[PDB]
């Protein structure tokens, strides 16, 4: 039939970066992105509002 | 439209039974002709019999609802002695609507229309004894 | 009112209905659109002269100017269409049907 | 002043530029017939701007910085795989053809609009008039489907319709054993392996179709192989001619002034070429034709309007 | 308000002018840190509300439902951007944006002083969650569920905005404010009865109203995630949040019209739960318990009793944050297995074994375990019914054995058993994944030893 | 992946009317071009 | 067409309906009227092709009918009071006959049959003016005369138009025939506010033809006249899809946008005059558009449908189009809502 | 039993299908003149003799 691209492969993230947390795929970008999550969300508003 | 609507009116409800389903059945006769001239006039019948039969069909089936409201309506209002009840309406409502359901030979048609209908005669009943305007005069 | 009123009232309704019911000739159409300018500008001069509204001595002249341009302007639709089919049939004015 | 009704109305009118030396003219034939050489020849001594047949990159060639774009955007139609592989299932047959008329089109548009903007003629290698010949030789082979022609004649249609037709139709008639002998010294791998049969189908819509129909309208000159060496000749036959038939002859400022606001709004140019019409062969997945125009987006001076792309050195963006 | 509305309206400049690769970082730093000033909302006060302006007020109602609104944004920027990652650019931005003006709308929405604004701003959040739906959802019936979802909400919220026209030309104002001092008894008749019906209708719609509630199944399993958490977790608050106010001007009708509600709501929790304990889609399982533990909440709002406000307003809080935990935990196995098939991915436990304590105390919460707040408001709503009529502990009772079944049955089915042979890319768990279900269920279960702050006004 | 209409899906949207009924089945496509 | 001789047909477009705007007299109203039906034909009539001579002789016949029965009126309007002054009538029947023939002339159901056609069979730019310039005049007439009008006629012309649009707009693939519809059901909410508030009915006007000229602008700049032609948008401009899509939505009538706001004050005032089942009647038909608005978008805007391998060649070339007015007059009619208190401009 | 059918028929099922079959009435005109002001006529004298919009 028509002209469509083909379904990609779904990537493990963990392939290209053992240590990925699972954020993003450049390693730099990926642990600034866990940084900010866990000390504004547990060390700030958790702990601070608690 | 003004002369018949304020005849049936005029009559209290669960009374004169024959003169309120009179009111209605030439109300629902007139919508039937309504119908049938504007089906005529932009759907051309294949002969002049094919466009009497159509007029008589719809004319008929309008004029029979209209009947069985005014029959079933006025009888109910009689029967539990309810006169200011939009119960009876909507058993009326809903008697037309199994008509139309018969006459159009369906029963998805039927159910739906004693609900729509159904609904419709209650509420228009709430409304008169309630004095809700539909076209309501300008006053502000 | 007055009696003439009465029979120049029905030639209005007249061409009115004769305009609403078409038969297939455009043409015949524009005649009954003509008509009911004819009516209307009798009519008009009828209330006007027998008032002696003076200055209004001259709105008919303008309504017939106005409905003369106007029944110029049908007819050159008319043979517009009937250059595309070669008669002045309205049942060729479908193809709007979709 | 960019051209439109203000610039017609200060007197910006066709019939100034336009002189009897403001012809359009094309050049036609089989393959290999040598329409190519005669077209320059032909433009060089009348004095008017040649345009080289539109392949598949001529819209490249118009835009941008000029040069070709990689080959997904043009949809990796491929001649060379035509010759190939005629009957690929991949529909690249048709997909070529569609895209050759829209290619040409555009080009026609262009040609026109030199035409009524300088008053100085052209010479086309064939056009949106002769494309037909290798739709029908395609369909013929059984190169493509039956539908893939229905879908061709509908975009034709409402396409050609717009646009004045030439005013000289050059025809270069050379035998299809005579083209034969030439496509296999010219010695291009893929082109030899065409088949005499195809050639003559081309030959057959020319000679059955094509120039019956431009002699109605054109002034239709025919030269063999041997009479299309003498460019003086065809030259001398060009500037002998009446221009008594055609439409060129109906055409007036009026005319010309919604012609000319046609052709130079390139996206109005091609606006039915690309009519909703779900064939296979042409039809583009969304979510291809979605990655392919990102990689479009990216390519170098085409991220914005032209005069706006800071990575190719435009400047005073700001004020502009 | 405007110190919440502002930075809340500043996180679009933010991100669309971030680096290309920051947009996720920046997005999610920032609004933690609105997120963390919301809370100088709990300056509440025993008798009077926090009352800012002519246009915004906050009281003890509208601050649970405000902290959690806030909170919720970084976390759907959390869960979305592994499925977006493909996804070019702009329309990534274009995203964040949405949900960054869904905050906005909603954040207005909880402290409109005026029930006409109310309207408005309740009204405009259709507008982004539809296009999140329909432009995001992966499959070809998110556009029948963006239909029935835009189409079944204007069906009610039309005659709610007649009814509050002529609720303002009777008595002047639609204030909040105003109308506590102004209200005046509805008398029996058949215009207030439609009255009645015209302002709850539209808020029982959203609730929602067994019933009426076939929309909401839809909905989930069609949205994407983000989607399904502002959906669980705040958007159907817009209902209770809305019932929960205008019943100050229904009485005392609400006496009797509250009655054929009451009775599909109490027996609508049962079919609902037992509903649960056949569903094969997981999504479509957690929406199925939703409308059961928001029947309760009408049930709650419609008899009126200080204790019953109480327990809805706890209920409201403490499913936000469970409903969206589960659809995070049904989510993070989609994106493994791309299927919601409840039976298809078993005995998840013995692959991924930090997940499936998230799983277990997200169950928990689901079926009420004390001293949860999901416990504490439910415990509330069965005491306060009770009083209202003793024969409702039976059916309060038999839901609380059904939703055990279908909440511990969901956790057996999926992380208990045998693993499935040929699923083998069940890769560990990431960071991301384990700090978004942390921050579902520590504020839920911190919230345990202080349980006024989201009790409401009637504490 | 996620979904998005094909020809299937787009050629509902491509007829004479929205719901064909027997009255419009001789119904066809205007011209692209608006030109008879 | 000539350029010149096109601005001077479109200026005496423009001159007729003033001159009905400016008129106290009867006759000048006429005037006005028979001025710009013929200087709207020829723009029907540009592209020559029988279509859009069937357009322009279906419009002649209308408009030309609705021009003797308001002349009808006038002239009954004096043989009754003896004067000429643009007001209100002093004869039941010449009230029925002025609004019925303004009904024609605005296109409204049961006389709306001829608007889906002749739009259909027009340019876009002229379908532009058809749907908003030329409702000017007839409007303009009914702001002045509504104190004569029967309430029961044009309460029920305003409720068989909001149907008739409704419904109508749903069995549509062409895009000027899907305008037509709407703008059928809009006018049904103009002349149902007039009887109670006219200022509201000029506010309704204003913000249709702002929402109305955005959209044929819209498709004006893409050469769209079909659903299916629109749906390749998005593989070409973009933004133009977003545009389309927020318009939509505002025609549509939902908060927080431009078009929520007519339909808002229009409750707002019937509800004040104790009319509560017509407008609750009316805010739930009017969803019968707001599907067919939905529908648009999805082919549109929220989801990406089929393209064609020639659309490359179109990524070459950027819009020509003067698109005028088009940035303005889409930010008007999406992001109005919070400036809703200045409608008193219009008292 | 319920929430597939009952609870979908009784309201979204036939509540489109009503609004499906009340737009073909509208749209599945001729577009023939000669019918279109047959109706205006049908109309003026309906106004009259049965409303009394003339009144
Ligand atoms: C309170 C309610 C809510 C607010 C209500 C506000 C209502 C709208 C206010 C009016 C807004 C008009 C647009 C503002 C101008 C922006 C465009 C511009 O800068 O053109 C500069 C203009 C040319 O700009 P351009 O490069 O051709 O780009 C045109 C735009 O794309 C745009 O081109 P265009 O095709 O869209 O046409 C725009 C303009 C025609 O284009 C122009 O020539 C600009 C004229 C704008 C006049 C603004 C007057 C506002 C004050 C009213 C008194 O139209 C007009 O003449 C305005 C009427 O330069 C001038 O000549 C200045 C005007 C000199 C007189
Ligand atoms: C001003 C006051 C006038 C009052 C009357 C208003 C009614 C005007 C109706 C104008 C729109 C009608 C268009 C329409 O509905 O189509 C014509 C329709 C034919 O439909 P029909 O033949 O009955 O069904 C065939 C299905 N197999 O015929 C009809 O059924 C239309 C009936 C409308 C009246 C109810
Ligand atoms: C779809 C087609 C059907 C369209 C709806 C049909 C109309 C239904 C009208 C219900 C009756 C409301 C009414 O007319 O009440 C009028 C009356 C105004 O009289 P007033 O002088 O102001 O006060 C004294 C009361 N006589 O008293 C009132 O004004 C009180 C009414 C307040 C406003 C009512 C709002 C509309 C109510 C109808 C919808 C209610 C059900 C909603 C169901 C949605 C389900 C999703
Ligand atoms: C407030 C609304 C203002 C609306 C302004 C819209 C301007 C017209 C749309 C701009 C798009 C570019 C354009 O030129 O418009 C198309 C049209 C010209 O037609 P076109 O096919 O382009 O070529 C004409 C030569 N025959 O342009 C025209 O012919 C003008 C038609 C639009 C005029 C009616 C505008 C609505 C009424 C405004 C009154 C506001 C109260
Ligand atoms: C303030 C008070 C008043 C409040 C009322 C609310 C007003 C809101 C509506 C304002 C008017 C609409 C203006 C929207 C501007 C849209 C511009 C934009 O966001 O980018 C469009 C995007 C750009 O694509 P492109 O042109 O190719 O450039 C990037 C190259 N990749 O193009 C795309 O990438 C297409 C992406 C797919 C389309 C997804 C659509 C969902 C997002 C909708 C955003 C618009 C909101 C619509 C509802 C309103
Ligand atoms: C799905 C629902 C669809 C829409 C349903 C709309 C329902 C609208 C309610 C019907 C209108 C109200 O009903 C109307 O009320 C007024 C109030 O006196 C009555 O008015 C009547 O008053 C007296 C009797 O009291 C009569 O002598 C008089 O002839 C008449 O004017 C009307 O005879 C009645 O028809
Ligand atoms: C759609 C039909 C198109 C063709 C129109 C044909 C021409 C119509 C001519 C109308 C002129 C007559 O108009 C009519 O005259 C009579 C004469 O007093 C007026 O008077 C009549 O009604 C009023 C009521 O208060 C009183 O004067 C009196 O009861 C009665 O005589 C009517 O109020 C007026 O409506
Ligand atoms: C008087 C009325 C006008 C008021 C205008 C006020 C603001 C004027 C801003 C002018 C500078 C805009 O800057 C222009 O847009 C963006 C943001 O900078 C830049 O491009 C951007 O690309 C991406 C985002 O898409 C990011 O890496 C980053 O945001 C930036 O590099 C352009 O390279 C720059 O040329
Ligand atoms: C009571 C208050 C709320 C009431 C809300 C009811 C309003 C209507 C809501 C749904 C509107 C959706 O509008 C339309 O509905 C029908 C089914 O209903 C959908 O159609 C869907 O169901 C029908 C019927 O089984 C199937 O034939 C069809 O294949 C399927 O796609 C249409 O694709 C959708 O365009
Ligand atoms: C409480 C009042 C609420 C009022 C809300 C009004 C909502 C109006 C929604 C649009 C109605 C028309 O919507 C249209 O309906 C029909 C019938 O269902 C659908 O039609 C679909 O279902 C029918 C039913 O089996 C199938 O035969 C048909 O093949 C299929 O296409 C259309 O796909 C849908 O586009
Ligand atoms: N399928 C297809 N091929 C085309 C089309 N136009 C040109 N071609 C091919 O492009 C190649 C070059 O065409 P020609 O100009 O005729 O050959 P040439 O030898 O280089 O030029 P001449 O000497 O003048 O004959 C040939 O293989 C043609 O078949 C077309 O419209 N469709
Ligand atoms: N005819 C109507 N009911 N409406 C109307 N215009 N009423 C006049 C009352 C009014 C309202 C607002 C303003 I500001 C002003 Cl100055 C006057
Ligand atoms: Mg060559």
């Amino acid at each position: 039939r028509w002209q469509e691209d083909p379904e990609p492969e779904d990537e493990n993230l963990y392939e290209k970066n053992p240590d990925s947390h699972g954020y993003d795929k450049d390693p730099a970008v990926d642990i600034w992105n866990m940084r900010v999550v866990f000390f504004f969300g547990f060390s700030i508003v958790l702990v601070l509002g608690s | 439209a003004k002369t018949v609507l304020r005849q049936y009116w005029d009559i209290p409800e669960g009374t004169e039974c024959h003169r309120k389903t009179y009111a209605t059945t030439s109300i629902g006769g007139a919508a039937g002709l309504v119908v049938s001239a504007y089906s005529v006039a932009l759907k051309t019948p294949t002969s002049f019999l094919e466009g009497v039969a159509r007029t008589g069909r719809y004319t008929f089936t309008a004029a029979a609802i209209g009947a069985i409201f005014g029959l079933t309506s006025c009888i109910s209002a009689q029967v539990r002695e309810k006169p200011d009840d939009p119960l009876n309406y909507l058993i009326g409502g809903c008697a037309g609507g199994l008509i139309l359901g018969a006459r159009t030979r369906s029963y998805g048609i039927g159910a739906a229309a004693c609900a729509y209908m159904g609904l419709t005669a209650a509420l228009v009943k709430m409304g008169q004894l309630e004095g809700w305007q539909v076209f309501a005069e300008p006053k502000v | 009112m007055s009696m003439v009123y009465m029979n120049i009232m029905m030639a209005f309704t007249v061409s009115l209905v004769g305009l609403l019911m078409y038969r297939s000739h455009l043409m015949s159409s524009l005649l009954c659109l003509e008509g009911m300018m004819l009516s209307l500008f009798v009519m008009a001069a009828l209330t006007i002269l027998n008032s002696h509204f003076t200055l209004a001595s001259m709105m008919p002249i303008i309504l017939l100017v106005f409905a003369a341009c106007e029944a110029a302007l049908g007819l050159s639709l008319l043979v517009m269409v009937s250059n595309t089919y070669g008669t002045d049939y309205v049942q060729n004015l479908n193809l709007l049907q979709c | 002043l960019q051209y439109g009704p203000l610039a017609y109305i200060l007197g910006e009118k066709a019939t100034k530029k336009m002189t009897e030396k403001s012809k359009l003219i094309t050049v036609d034939g089989n393959i290999c017939s040598g329409k190519s050489k005669l077209a320059k020849e032909i433009a060089e001594k009348l004095g008017l701007k040649h345009f080289p047949e539109a392949g598949i990159h001529y819209v490249d060639s118009t835009t941008g910085d000029g040069k070709p774009l990689p080959v997904q955007f043009s949809g990796n139609c491929s001649l060379e795989k035509f010759y190939d592989d005629p009957k690929s299932n991949d529909g690249n047959s048709y997909r070529l053809q569609a895209w050759l008329y829209a290619s040409r089109l555009l080009q026609y548009a262009d040609a026109l609009e030199h035409l009524l903007s300088t008053g100085q003629g052209v010479v086309l290698e064939r056009s949106i008039y002769s494309d037909f010949v290798f739709l029908e030789a395609m369909y013929r082979q059984g190169f493509i489907r039956k539908q893939c022609v229905d879908h061709y004649n509908q975009v034709k249609k409402v396409t050609i319709c717009e646009y004045l037709p030439p005013h000289v139709v050059v025809y270069v008639d050379v035998p299809v054993p005579e083209v034969q002998s030439r496509i296999q010294k010219k010695g291009n791998p893929h082109e030899m392996k065409i088949t005499s049969a195809y050639l003559q189908d081309i030959e057959n819509a020319y000679k059955g179709t094509f120039l019956p129909e431009m002699s109605e309208k054109c002034e239709v000159l025919q030269y063999s192989a041997w009479e299309a060496q003498d460019a003086e000749k065809v030259v001398e036959d060009i500037e002998y001619l009446k221009y008594d038939k055609g439409p060129w002859l109906d055409q007036n400022d009026r005319k010309l002034h919604k012609l000319r606001m046609l052709v130079q709004d390139k996206l109005e140019v091609l606006n039915y070429t690309s009519i909703p019409v779900f064939l296979p062969e042409v039809t583009v997945g969304a979510h291809q034709s979605d990655q392919v125009f990102q990689e479009f987006t990216e390519l170098p001076g085409r991220k914005y309007r032209a005069g706006y792309n800071e990575d190719v050195g435009d400047k005073w963006i700001w004020l502009k | 308000m405007l110190k919440y509305i502002i930075p809340t309206i500043m996180l679009m400049p933010l991100t669309w002018l971030s680096k290309n690769n920051m947009i996720w970082v920046n997005s999610t730093a920032h609004s933690l840190l609105i997120s963390f000033t919301s809370l100088l909302l709990m300056n509440q006060f025993g008798d009077n509300s926090l009352n800012f302006s002519l246009l915004f007020f906050s009281d003890s109602l509208s601050t649970p439902l405000l902290i959690l609104t806030m909170w919720l944004l970084p976390l759907m920027l959390m869960a979305s951007q592994h499925h977006l990652s493909k996804e070019n650019l702009t329309r990534k931005k274009l995203f964040i944006t949405m949900l960054i003006s869904l905050q906005l709308f909603l954040i207005m929405t909880f402290t409109a002083m005026e029930l006409i604004l109310f309207y408005i701003l309740f009204e405009a959040t259709l507008v982004p969650t539809l296009i999140i739906i329909t432009r995001w959802g992966n499959q070809t019936e998110r556009l029948n569920a963006g239909l029935y979802f835009l189409f079944y909400t204007l069906a009610g919220s039309l005659p709610l905005l007649v009814a509050l026209i002529y609720i303002q030309n009777t008595v002047g104002s639609l204030n909040f404010l105003m109308l506590q001092y102004w209200v005046q008894p509805v008398h029996n008749s058949w215009s207030n009865v439609f009255m009645w019906l015209a302002c709850m209708m539209a808020f029982m719609v959203k609730m929602p109203l067994y019933g009426l509630h076939l929309w909401l199944p839809k909905a989930h399993v069609e949205a994407p995630i983000a989607g399904s958490m502002v959906l669980a977790a705040v958007l159907l608050k817009l209902g209770g949040y809305g019932m929960l106010r205008i019943t100050l001007i229904l009485n005392p009708m609400t006496d009797f019209m509250a009655y054929p509600f009451i009775m599909l709501s109490l027996w609508g929790m049962i079919m609902t739960s037992s509903i649960c304990l056949r569903q094969t889609d997981l999504k479509s399982l957690i929406a199925y318990s939703s409308v059961s533990h928001m029947a309760l909440v009408i049930v709650a709002i419609l008899i009126q009793t200080p204790w019953s406000y109480m327990g809805a307003t706890a209920l409201m809080i403490a499913h936000g944050l469970t409903s969206s935990m589960l659809f995070c935990l049904a989510n993070s196995n989609y994106e493994r297995i791309h299927s919601r098939t409840m039976i298809l991915a078993r005995g998840l436990q013995t692959l991924l074994p930090l997940m499936a304590t998230w799983w277990l105390l997200a169950s928990l919460t689901n079926l009420a375990l004390p001293p949860t707040i999901n416990l504490i408001g439910e415990l509330f709503v069965v005491m306060s019914t009770f009083s209202w009529s003793n024969i409702t502990i039976i059916l309060m009772g038999v839901n609380m054995v059904i939703t055990a079944l279908y909440s511990l049955y969901m956790l057996i089915m999926t992380q208990r058993g045998k693993y499935t042979y040929h699923i083998n890319n069940i890769s560990p768990s990431f960071t991301r994944e384990n700090a978004l279900m942390s921050l579902h269920i520590l504020p839920l279960l911190l919230l345990t030893l202080n349980p006024k702050i989201i009790l409401g006004p009637l504490y | 992946r996620q979904w998005q209409p094909d020809v299937e899906w787009a050629e509902q949207y491509g007829g004479a009317v929205m719901y064909p009924t027997k009255e419009t089945a001789h119904w066809k496509p205007p011209p692209w071009n608006d030109v008879d | 067409m000539n350029p010149i001789i096109f601005i001077i047909i479109l200026l005496t477009i423009m001159l007729g309906t003033i001159i009905v705007m400016i008129s106290s007299h009867w006759l000048l109203v006429w005037i006005g009227f028979e001025m710009n039906m013929l200087a709207i034909i020829p723009i029907m009539m540009k592209n020559h092709n029988p279509r859009a001579t069937e357009a322009s002789t279906k419009y002649f016949l209308t408009q030309s009918t609705a021009s003797m029965l308001l002349m009808m009126a006038v002239i009954i309007n004096l043989m009754f009071s003896g004067q000429w002054t643009v007001m209100k009538l002093f004869n039941p029947m010449a009230s029925m006959l002025m609004t019925m023939a303004l009904a024609m002339k605005l296109g409204m159901a049961p006389f709306h049959f001829w608007v889906p056609e002749v739009t259909q069979g027009i340019p876009l730019s002229s379908g532009l003016i058809l749907l908003t310039w030329q409702k000017l005049a007839p409007m303009s007439v009914l702001y002045q005369i509504f104190p004569s009008i029967n309430l029961n006629l044009i309460l029920t012309l305003s409720v068989l138009s909001i149907l008739i649009g409704g419904w109508g707009g749903l069995n549509q693939t062409q895009l000027r025939k899907i305008m037509a519809y709407s703008s059928i059901a809009h006018m049904g909410w103009m002349t149902a506010v007039l009887p109670y508030n006219p200022t509201m009915t000029l506010l309704n006007l204003i913000i249709y033809i702002i929402m109305t000229s955005t959209m044929f602008t819209m498709f004006m700049a893409n050469s769209t006249t079909t659903t299916l032609s629109l749906s390749h948008t998005w593989n070409k401009t973009p933004i133009m899809t977003v545009l389309i899509l927020a318009t939509l939505l505002s025609m549509g009538g939902l908060p927080p946008l431009s078009g929520f706001m007519p339909k808002w004050m229009i409750i707002q005032e019937m509800t004040k005059n104790n009319s509560i089942i017509l407008p609750t009647f009316m805010a739930i038909t009017a969803l019968l558009n707001l599907y067919f608005y939905m529908r648009l978008t999805y082919s549109t805007t929220l989801t990406m449908f089929p393209s064609t391998n020639n659309m490359k060649m179109k990524w070459q070339f950027p819009l020509m189009k003067k698109m005028t007015f088009l940035p303005t007059m889409v930010v008007l009619s999406t992001m109005m809502l919070p400036l809703t208190p200045m409608l008193s401009v219009l008292e | 039993l319920l929430d597939l059918i009952w609870l979908e028929a009784i309201l979204p099922k036939t509540i489109s299908l009503a609004q499906m079959k009340a737009s073909t009435l509208v749209t599945n005109q001729k577009g023939l003149i000669k019918l279109y002001f047959l109706s205006f006529l049908i109309t003026i004298l309906i106004s009259m003799i049965l409303f009394n919009f003339h009144e």
